[PDB]
């Protein structure tokens, strides 16, 4: 087509998302990770990992308020990994890369597990 | 804007 | 922070988005123009639209499933505006300009209304 | 991946 394009429109999007996740606004799940508890909207979480499209595209559980993930699933990797799918910033470090690789793995979030091989392969 |  | 950022990921986020709308995925609102109507989601409509953002955070509207828009509006207006919502890209023409705007100005989406006003600035 |  002839359209124009506004460069920085999908980057704040993603911020006003995440602004409406901050505040609580048209949050949709909850996301029970070993007793803890992140509310989120589907539609973020389907699009930021293979695991939420293929569950909330499930006719039975696309209803569901309350998805409880696998128990070996550690809460700080899937808070790392919740804040990364709204704002594109991954806290990768040291004392988290196992659990953020693992929890990404899981959550099928593919250029996650990418950086964090990388980033394993240049400390070994 | 730009010619995408 | 010490965060690494993913450059591709809220356009990647968008054109998930933009696929889930697409195939009518978790969509949650009806907008109706002029007696056409569009479905799409709530949150891609606040993050984009200063009227569906004070819209969608009223205590009884934030509820409602059919929003009818005034009937000034233009569908045509709305249509491209609601894909520029999705994929960043505005089919500005010369025949579309003064709906886009009006339409852009109602739904209070200020990149759109200055790139419009510029647009017929150079062509006056 | 960059350092924003
Ligand atoms: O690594 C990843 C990230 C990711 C996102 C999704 N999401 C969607 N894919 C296609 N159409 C719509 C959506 Cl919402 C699916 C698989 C994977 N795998
Ligand atoms: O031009 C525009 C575009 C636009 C979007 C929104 N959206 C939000 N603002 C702040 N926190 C969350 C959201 Cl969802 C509000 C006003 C305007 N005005
Ligand atoms: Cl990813
Ligand atoms: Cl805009």
């Amino acid at each position: 087509d002839s359209c124009i394009q506004f460069t920085r429109h999908a980057s704040d999007v993603l911020l006003n998302l995440n602004r409406l996740r901050s505040r609580d606004i048209l949050t949709d799940v909850v996301i029970v990770v070993s007793r803890e508890q992140f509310r989120a909207h589907k539609t973020v979480l389907m699009a930021c990992s293979g695991l939420f499209y293929s569950i909330f595209t499930d006719q039975l559980k696309c209803n569901l308020s309350v998805i409880n993930l696998d128990p070996e699933i550690n809460p700080e990797g899937f808070c790392i990994l919740l804040d990364f799918m709204y704002t594109s910033r991954l806290n990768l470090r040291e004392g988290n890369i196992m659990a953020v690789m693992a929890t990404a793995m899981y959550l099928q979030m593919e250029h996650v597990v990418d950086t964090c091989r990388k980033f394993i392969k240049a400390s070994e | 804007w730009v010619i995408p």
